[PDB]
């Protein structure tokens, strides 16, 4: 029958690695570079978009930064149609939740039943896991601001800061030197692009190739607002950090 | 050898090997006997035990008052199979008034076991079973094989060793189709025709089933001390 | 619907997939259980190659199951968090039709159940966790402490350990603990278990976490001091 | 079934419910508890068809209690509440709805403000400073919408209620046993047993 | 390679290697042949008597399907029974929709089809039996072979199994000495002779011979065996003719 | 790879002869038939001695009338002794009686063959399962996961089996008293058995007419060991 | 509207003594004022020393002994033919009537 | 190499069991041909009769798929006449739910959309034919359109299908460069028929007997098929010139 | 019987690539070349039609394909592939946008829902994925005039112009000399028919091209009038003689 051409995508090596998962975050590892840094008043979103040309349309376009909520955002690496079939539920499950308790979600909760689908896909149904790692950020009213991340074993943890792709590991080193506790948002927009900069397999880091997000307390008394950064303010931002 | 992974794939020979291996089962299953006259049918069995300790294993069952058979192979399909025998049975019984005819059952038998020889997942029934009864048309005796092929025999058997049985019954045919009007003899000659099918061990109390149907009989076993009269 | 049995027997009569599950416990941060008089206290490791972690936010170690019963685990995390939903499901089903909450007995067979299941049924694998459940039945002060793993056999421990390094730390548990007289007080259970863990983990700054059960459902996490504080005094008299 | 009422003052929620249970002409019992506690500060109080009460209480208790482990958090009242309205709000285009209705009164510990929902069997919400379900509510409106001010103390509330029960006790055909009185504030519910 | 492990596969060719191996089940199983004549058709098989214990005429071969159609077949003997079933099935829901008995052109294709359908699939297994089939209806006789394949023709004369070649070769010379057409009973004694001229083939074990037909004229356009006078008459002119 | 339900061959299941082998792997279970009842003991084999011994459970209870042992892959008997309890009391419930014992092991044995491509493997535990009805006296069945069950006078399952079992073969005689069956229980697993029989790390049960299904104490057991071992010093 | 019930009469009697016990019924069924049959029998031999008689409406009358002498067949095929008890027949007897609970045979049963 | 058993990607971007079924095609060693007049659609294929005992009359690769819709295909007969009675069971459907006879073109996208998705799932292997749909459609006019296993389907202004099948495309490709038309500009089906015969007789090299060819023809509101003696009428004609 | 194949098959290899994703996009470099331009006020989309026998009348095949009234689709590879996502991609318009909302979707999302369906053909049992690249060009009120590709593997990128297929790369090239942010729609398609002369070998002219163009409302191709807020399609498919008319002035 169809047994001969199965690939017993749910099994374990004898070593108790599960293959596919591990093939998955190899996958990964090659997707541009996301970055997110949490900061008292404020969370930054920086990531790097894969190598882009020229005739691109980079004003109306959307690959590695997504909204959930007007609280929550998340950054893909990995396989972006992967990552909307993911981002789609996590949107139904926030309204769920808010007609079912007329309140937001809390950001943990969220993450929570998103990285529960992906755990699914690794132990029943015989399908691949969703080739994705994300990089949450967001606030509510329990614990303030929060950053997480999940991968496709479902398994997932909450950061100060971190990065998800590619070059993480060089990544995370140059974080881990020069992120502090009291650290204010402006300084870590200038951290993430910094970082960024550095770790980049480009020749040099310009506008056209990132996508920025902020979200602040920044508005007007008590209340959240995202900021998803147009071309020109990337521009801008990039120039007055002297990166260009 | 590339073609016995399923029951779903013909070998280049056109071979079922799967079919095959289902009845390598039969013959390592214990020795039982089948034959009839015009007036009864009669099954010997001999049963096998795991040792001294153990009882020995039940090889006939009843399906009906007019009906029932002996196994030789796994014993728990035979149990899936006399089961679906006594539902048809009853069918009959319920919704016609009617007793169902052996040939029928042979018929349903063949069907059920085929079913299992041509899809993916399943797999052939591991036992062989010979079917006694007695209805309209007189007495009957069947033998079937999981491959499905049922046929209608005066004599037969199945098991280890049932070559000798069945070449004693060939030369016997004569003689034990014409006892009429008498069990015990027809009995007696199931007995000696199931000893040409014994080696190193003899027929003993608690060895030896025999079961009976016919014209002014409803379908009976016999086991210990009532198989005592035939050694 | 997916069908395939991905647990089976081989030839030598070992189902591999279980057997593989077992790996992925072994390869999991060391997590240890021991009972005193009056109290269960539960440790686990958390590995130091993650810094700039968030501690307030990150998933515990240990899990509230009820408000009497804790569950800790070896293994895959994103496979532990099935187990605990469906332990704090059937611990609110029994308060439902019982009128009275689990056992501690009752939990653990219950959720080595799930584990025995999923090592029989078609298109799904064993989960690559093995747990320990502890706490205290209702209106009982005996402390009770079980372990399960993918198999899905569970038993009852005086004292036990799961994990990385798991057979050093149960070798050591082995010597130093005695059945006629187990841990009197609650600093004795916790030391015995900081002490355990400290053959094992490194540096007992952030990477040992504590939880300690009383009866009544009196259950506690320790802080990083109060832990630096056994951790402090345990050295000093080591150097002797 | 039948009364069950309640009132929001400055610091606490009360919940007043009758201790009668009548099966045809005969009262089974003059000392059941029609209330189930959903979480430490958020109290639930219900009424409606037999069996149909006890079973949703109970469930929708089990829900919360749920929630309350899997998060290590106890949720709003005005979340509670959302919860319950919707489940009633599913029920009433089932093959057999609940016939239950319920009063939530809590505790919001973020707010520091108590908080007294009404909810129909329909799944009909309103936030109010006093409320009541069935007959009751054709005594005692009325008369809260004299006596009743938003500063009052516990209490101050709890001689309101006293004011409630003396006319339902007077005007009301039924005899419903007393009632079994809950405060809901700050530190938690208590029950008072001489009323 | 490998093409051959699964039903359903082609190979570089553009060939089903399972369907093939299930041709040679076929060739293995014992003969039967097919004869069209004037207003009907004859049906005749090869039963092989393995040991004296089998009780003659008592393991009849031959099937009927609704009233009016006969099916014979050799390989796998489950697997025609399997087929003779679905047909029956098919009969019925035709009788029941459209009242008139299901006519022999539209019964092939209904076989043919569920015999196609078994090649569909790797699920499956094909029909280890070529089939042998045919009635009258109100357009006259038919006579009808499917294949393992799903592959269906109508027939003048039809055979198969381990004598299959012999029996064709003596089909031959029927229809070229018989332009005009051959009657019912006399299709009946040359099925005869051609059974027994087919069990050169097979001749370690000896035999016994089944017949049925249909016709207009003789059996009233339905089914029937062959017994007793007239077979005991058709085999002793295939006796005749051997020596 | 290759179907679950395929046959090799000789004619046998792999999977079935596989699940044989998992079997002599687990610890030791005899059981013992006399005319005053059926006995019934298991070798703990505790992991650790850290583990409480008291909380292994190899002998279990069906009914009043019927006892169960088990050895082998011990977690896949839970289900089997769920069914086993539901089957019992169904049938009292359905026919205001006990249950034959032979039927209680006929339905457990109907479960075994339920696997294939329905569960995706055979059962890894055989159960040794004990039991008095008023047909055919004390029984003692053994039960495969082939779906196969035989009556014995005594059997032993497990690792040390093929030598217990021909010790049984010696000293089993129909006129066996219960308390020298309970004797030979503990003679036949000291002898098999790995580490040092005493009351911690063996178990003994019994079924009787009168008391039904009993797991003795600690304390019960170790006098009958202690009377074991002064018997055959005496000769 | 179709009315899945029928009243066939007649009258049915059962007496115990000391070691036997009787089940009469009388022979007569009838629709209306009509008379059917002047011999119906409706008590019957069930087997194991068992008589049975389910008196109302004649076709769930014969409906339920029919499904009862069955289950005394399948007694003796699932229990190693083992005589079924009169207390035993009792409690199964319940068990065929109440699983019509919500759509009743029309009978009261005597054995 | 599994990726060569069932429908998925080789390495190489290729379906070979869909390359595969396209060998099965040319399995019955027959060649087909269509073409159009100004009335009619013509479609001719040969008839090959090896056994003496089959009856000629029930061997044919041409069917009546409805009563304005003909088909014939190249491939083995058992996934012809499964083609055939999918078609049929189609035709009839979309007449009863759209009140309009089925065009020659919808029905041959409806198929060539079945086939596709046996290239797309694997547990349906692909029909091992080439279908050619003609009619002479109340709004197109004649119409032949083809499928293959492959899924594609487009129409032709004349078409052939077979082993020796480009000897026969190039006939026609050389004798519309000459016409300077789209059609075979004819009154009568009858001389449309003779001009696929004769030229199917010049590119294929053989002479044909009645019993060596098959013929379907479609003009408005009905599709037929002509008997040995219509085909025999039709062979003298040519003959006689 | 059955549908046995529930299990994925295309799956990640040891390296993380996805075999099946990859061996789809080898299969639409084999394809011929299609190209789209966004100019300031419209789009064009173009294709050679590749005959597969001159007897083969190339007209009833169509490459380019209306979704919406202003949306328009072109592709390379599978020409099967893409038939049945335009099938899926025209209902899909109705079932979850226009039943809905009573106006046809934005491109963009339209595109999303295209991407969405060749996703689950890269990850549900028993299925391969798609052999087709897609450039789906089109106009809704708020967003203006868009271009997108959209890949095997479900990902979609927006494009102010671009290639794919056989000489992708050479056209891609082409097209970044010649784009600016100016271009006027007739300026875009000179630039398109320029371009695909690169990778057209055979005849170049109306009957070999196909092109069509999403520009200003067409109210002489709505088929009725009385309605003012229903001006016409903005699609348009251009004809063989349209073609040659630019062919001359080229
Ligand atoms: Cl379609």
């Amino acid at each position: 029958g169809s047994r001969r051409y199965d690939s017993r995508t749910t099994i374990f090596s004898p070593e108790g690695r599960l293959y596919q998962v591990e093939y998955a975050l190899e996958s990964i590892s090659h997707a541009g570079t996301a970055i997110g840094i949490m900061a008292s008043d404020g969370i930054v979103l920086a990531a790097e978009r894969k190598v882009t040309s020229t005739l691109l349309e980079q004003d109306t376009s959307t690959e590695k930064l997504y909204k959930l909520n007007d609280k929550i955002a998340v950054a893909v690496a990995g396989l972006t149609a992967d990552a909307e079939i993911l981002i789609n539920t996590a949107r139904i499950h926030a309204q769920n939740y808010l007609k079912t308790y007329n309140e937001d979600i809390p950001v943990e909760i969220l993450v929570r039943r998103l990285s529960d689908i992906k755990q699914g896909y690794t132990q029943h149904g015989g399908l691949r896991p969703f080739g994705v790692s994300f990089i949450y950020a967001g606030y509510d009213d329990r614990y303030g601001y929060q950053l997480y991340t999940s991968n496709p074993s479902g398994n997932y943890t909450g950061w100060k800061a971190i990065s998800v792709g590619a070059n993480t590991s060089a990544a995370q080193t140059l974080l881990q030197m020069d992120y502090k506790d009291d650290m204010k948002v402006d300084d870590a927009i200038e951290l993430a692009l910094k970082t960024l900069s550095k770790t980049t397999d480009s020749s040099a880091l310009t506008y056209d190739r990132l996508e920025f997000a902020t979200i602040r307390k920044g508005a007007n008394d008590g209340e959240v607002y995202q900021k998803i950064f147009k071309p020109q303010e990337i521009k801008d931002i990039l120039v007055k950090t002297g990166i260009t | 050898n590339n073609y016995d992974g399923d029951t779903v794939t013909f070998s280049p020979t056109g071979r079922l090997f799967q079919v095959e291996y289902a009845l390598e089962a039969i013959k390592q299953g214990s020795v039982t006997v089948g034959l009839r006259s015009n007036t009864h049918a009669v099954l010997v069995a001999l049963k096998r035990n795991a040792d001294e300790l153990s009882s020995y294993q039940k090889k006939i069952i009843k399906c009906d008052e007019h009906m029932g058979l002996s196994l030789a192979g796994l014993a728990p399909d035979a149990r899936v199979l006399s089961n679906y025998l006594r539902q048809q049975c009853n069918y009959s019984s319920l919704v016609f008034n009617r007793k169902l005819a052996v040939e029928r059952a042979g018929h349903l038998l063949c069907d059920k076991a085929q079913k299992n020889t041509q899809s993916y997942g399943g797999r052939p029934y591991g036992v062989g079973l010979l079917i006694i009864g007695y209805d309209k048309s007189g007495a009957h005796l069947l033998e079937f094989q999981p491959s499905g092929n049922v046929t209608e025999l005066y004599g037969t058997a199945i098991g280890a060793r049932s070559q000798g049985a069945k070449t004693y019954l060939e030369r016997t045919l004569d003689t034990f189709i014409k006892i009429d009007g008498n069990p015990d003899e027809l009995i007696k000659a199931g007995v000696e025709a199931i000893s040409q099918s014994l080696r190193d061990e003899s027929l003993t109390v608690d060895n030896l089933s025999i079961a009976i149907v016919g014209k002014d009989t409803p379908f009976t076993i016999y086991d210990g001390e009532a198989v005592a009269k035939y050694i | 619907g997916y069908d395939r049995a991905l647990s089976i027997f081989s030839p030598d009569g070992h189902i591999f997939q279980v057997e593989y599950a077992l790996e992925a416990v072994k390869r999991g941060t060391c997590a240890v259980g021991v009972k005193g008089k009056n109290c269960v206290v539960l440790g686990c490791e958390r590995r130091s190659t993650l810094k700039l972690q968030d501690t307030r936010i990150t998933p515990s170690k240990v899990s509230k199951i009820d408000s009497h019963v804790v569950l800790s685990f070896s293994g895959l995390n994103a496979d532990s968090r099935i187990l605990i939903e469906k332990a704090r499901v059937e611990a609110q089903s029994h308060r439902l039709t019982l009128e009275d909450p689990v056992t501690v007995e009752y939990l653990t067979r219950y959720v080595a159940g799930v584990q025995q299941r999923y090592t029989q049924s078609g298109g799904v694998r064993p989960f690559g966790v093995s747990t320990l459940i502890a706490g205290f039945d209702p209106r009982d002060d005996e402390p009770k402490l079980y372990q399960t793993e993918p198999s899905g056999i569970y038993s009852s421990w005086s004292a036990q350990t799961i994990g990385r390094n798991s057979k050093t730390v149960r070798e050591f548990l082995e010597k130093n603990y005695d059945r006629k007289e187990p841990p009197a007080t609650v600093e004795e259970c916790v030391k015995l278990t900081v002490r355990s863990l400290l053959e094992v983990v490194q540096t007992g700054a952030k990477n040992i976490e504590i939880t300690v059960v009383k009866p009544d459902s009196d259950i506690v996490a320790l802080s990083s001091e109060e832990i630096n504080q056994y951790v402090t005094q345990i050295e000093q008299e080591k150097q002797e | 079934m039948d009364i069950i009422l309640g009132i929001r003052v400055q610091d606490s929620v009360i919940l007043a419910s009758s201790k009668a249970v009548t099966r045809g002409i005969s009262v089974l019992k003059d000392s059941d508890d029609k209330t189930r506690q959903l979480s430490p500060h958020t109290l639930m109080s219900f009424a409606g068809e037999a069996g149909d009460t006890v079973q949703f209480a109970e469930y929708i208790q089990a829900n919360i209690q749920l929630y309350s482990i899997r998060e290590d958090y106890e949720l709003s009242p005005q979340a509670v509440s959302s919860f319950v309205r919707q489940e009633l709000a599913k029920s009433i285009r089932s093959r057999r709805p609940y016939q239950v209705n319920v009063l939530i009164g809590g505790y919001d510990k973020k707010k520091n403000k108590p908080e007294l929902y009404q909810i129909d069997y329909l799944g009909t919400k309103v936030e109010l400073p006093y409320g009541a379900h069935g007959y009751s509510g054709f005594y005692t409106f009325s008369l809260l919408d004299h006596h009743y001010r938003p500063d009052m103390t516990t209490e101050e509330g709890l001689d309101l209620l006293k004011l409630c029960v003396q006319e339902l006790e007077k005007r009301m055909p039924m005899d419903f046993k007393g009632v079994i009185v809950k405060i809901v504030d700050k530190d938690g519910i208590r029950q008072v047993d001489d009323f | 390679t490998g093409y051959d492990l699964s039903n359903s596969v082609f190979s570089p060719d553009g060939r089903n290697f399972q369907v093939e191996y299930a041709v040679k089940a076929v060739e293995n199983g014992t003969t039967s042949i097919g004869i069209k004549c004037n207003d009907g058709v004859v049906f005749a098989v090869e039963k092989l008597i393995t040991s004296k214990l089998l009780v003659p005429q008592k393991n009849v071969k031959i099937q009927v399907v609704d009233r009016h159609i006969g099916c014979v077949y050799s390989g796998l003997i489950p697997d025609g029974r399997h087929l003779v079933n679905r047909g029956r099935e098919e009969a019925a829901s035709f009788k029941k929709l459209y009242k008139t008995p299901i006519p022999i052109p539209a019964f092939a294709d209904r076989l043919g089809q569920y015999v196609q359908a078994h090649t569909l699939y790797n699920s499956v297994r094909p029909f280890g039996v070529s089939t042998i089939f045919g009635g009258v209806d109100k357009n006259g006789a038919h006579l009808y072979m499917l294949e393992p394949s799903g592959s269906y023709w109508g027939y003048k004369g039809a055979a198969t199994g381990k004598g299959r070649q012999s029996a064709k070769a003596e089909l031959e010379k029927l229809v070229d000495h018989h332009p005009e057409g051959l009657s019912a009973r006399e299709a009946v004694k040359q099925a005869a002779k051609i059974i027994y001229l087919a069990h050169e083939d097979n001749k370690e074990k000896d035999f016994e011979l089944e017949i049925s037909w249909c016709s207009l004229s003789e059996t009233n356009g339905l089914h029937k065996f062959v017994k007793g006078d007239l077979l005991q008459e058709a085999i002793d002119f295939a006796q005749k003719e051997i020596n | 790879d290759r179907g679950v339900s395929t046959f090799s061959p000789e004619g046998r299941l792999f999977q079935v002869e596989y699940s044989l082998e998992a079997i002599k792997l687990g610890s030791t279970a005899i059981g013992i038939a006399t005319k005053e009842g059926v006995v019934l003991g298991v070798e703990k084999r505790a992991t650790s001695p850290l583990l409480e011994s008291d909380s292994i459970e190899k002998i279990v209870e069906i009914d009043r009338h019927i006892g169960c042992a088990m050895s082998g892959l011990t977690a896949d008997a839970r289900s089997m002794i769920e069914h086993a309890r539901t089957a019992a009391v169904t049938h009292n419930l359905y026919y205001d009686e006990d249950i034959n014992v032979e039927s209680l092991t006929q339905s457990v044995c109907d479960l075994a063959l339920r696997f294939g491509e329905l569960m995706s493997r055979p059962f890894g535990v055989a159960l040794l399962i004990a039991g008095h009805d008023a047909d055919d006296g004390y029984q003692l069945f053994h039960a495969e996961p082939s779906g196969t069950f035989y009556r014995y006078n005594a059997k032993a399952i497990g690792s040390g089996s093929e030598g217990a079992q021909a010790e049984l073969l010696n000293e089993w005689h129909s006129s066996l008293t219960l308390k020298e069956a309970e004797l030979l229980v503990l003679k036949i697993l000291k002898q098999v058995m790995e580490e040092k029989l005493d009351e911690n790390n063996a178990q003994l049960s019994c079924i009787t007419k009168q008391d039904g299904f009993k797991i003795y104490d600690n304390e019960k057991t170790a006098e009958l060991i202690k009377e074991l071992k002064e018997k055959e010093a005496a000769e | 509207q179709f009315n899945p019930y029928g009243d066939n009469g007649g009258t049915i009697l059962g007496i115990a003594g000391e070691d036997f016990a009787v089940l009469a019924g009388d022979t007569r069924n009838i629709t209306d004022y009509s008379i059917n049959s002047r011999y119906e029998p409706k008590v019957f031999d069930c087997g194991d020393n068992i008589v049975m008689s389910a008196n109302g409406f004649a076709a769930d009358g014969d409906a339920l002994v029919k499904r009862f002498k069955n289950s005394v067949k399948w007694y003796h095929f699932d229990h190693n033919d083992k005589k079924l008890s009169i207390n035993s027949a009792a409690r199964n007897i319940q068990h065929l009537l109440y699983g019509k609970r919500f759509f009743p045979y029309y009978v009261h049963t005597i054995i | 190499g599994y990726d060569r058993h069932i429908t998925i990607f080789s390495p190489e971007g290729r379906l070979y069991q869909v390359e595969y079924a396209f060998k099965a095609t040319n399995q019955t060693n027959i060649n087909s041909l269509a073409v159009r007049g100004k009335d009619c659609t013509v479609v001719i294929s040969q008839k090959k009769v090896p056994d003496k005992l089959l009856d000629p009359t029930t061997v044919s690769y041409i069917f009546c798929i409805s009563r304005t819709i003909g088909m014939v295909v190249n491939g083995p007969i058992p996934d012809a006449r499964n083609a055939a009675l999918r078609a049929k069971a189609e035709a009839a459907e979309f007449r009863y739910k759209y009140g309009y006879d089925m065009p020659c073109d919808v029905l041959a996208k409806r198929m060539a959309n079945l086939s596709q998705i046996y290239t797309q799932r694997a547990y349906m292997r692909p029909l091992g034919v080439i279908l050619t749909f003609v009619s002479v459609d109340e709004e197109l006019g004649p119409s032949i359109y083809k499928t293959d296993p492959a899924g594609y389907y487009v129409g032709y202004k004349a078409t052939a299908t077979g082993p020796k099948q480009q000897e026969i495309t190039t006939n026609l490709e050389n004798h519309f460069k000459k016409s300077k038309i789209d059609h075979i500009n004819e009154e009568s089906w009858e001389k449309v028929v003779e001009f696929a015969i004769t030229h199917m007789i010049d590119a294929l090299g053989t002479e044909f007997s009645k019993n060596d060819l098959e013929v379907g023809v479609a003009t408005k509101d009905k599709f037929f098929t002509l008997s040995a003696e219509n085909i025999e009428e039709r062979l003298v004609a040519i003959a006689e010139q | 019987m059955t549908d046995r194949y529930s299990f994925s098959l295309t799956t990640f290899s040891p390296s993380g690539k996805l075999g099946q994703i990859d061996y789809a996009l080898t299969a639409v470099k084999q394809g011929v070349t299609s190209l789209g331009i966004k100019a300031t006020n419209g789009v064009v989309i173009a294709t050679e039609k590749k005959s597969s026998s001159p007897l083969a009348m190339s007209e009833t095949l169509s490459k380019v394909s209306l979704l919406t009234p202003d949306i328009g689709a072109v592709y390379s590879g599978m020409g099967p592939d893409y038939r049945v996502l335009v099938d899926k991609s025209r209902k899909v318009a109705h079932t979850s946008y226009k039943r809905i909302y009573g106006e046809y979707p934005p491109t963009k999302l339209l595109v999303s829902e295209v991407a969405k369906i060749m996703q689950e053909a890269t990850q549900s049992g028993g299925v391969r994925p798609f052999g087709v690249s897609l450039l789906i060009a089109g106009h809704d009120e708020f967003n203006g005039f868009s271009l997108y590709q959209v890949d095997p593997s479900g990902s979609y990128f927006p494009w102010k112009a671009t290639a794919i297929g056989k000489g992708s790369v050479a056209a891609k090239t082409f097209l970044e000399k010649r784009w600016n942010d100016e271009l006027e729609l007739e300026d875009a398609i000179h630039i398109a028919l320029l371009t695909l002369k690169e990778s057209v070998e055979g005849e170049f002219n109306g009957d070999t091209i196909e092109l069509a163009i999403i520009g200003d409302e067409n109210p002489d191709l709505l088929g009725y009038t009385g309605i003012p807020t229903d001006k016409g399609p903005r699609f348009r498919k251009l004809t063989s003689q349209e073609i040659n008319d630019r062919l001359e002035a080229l």
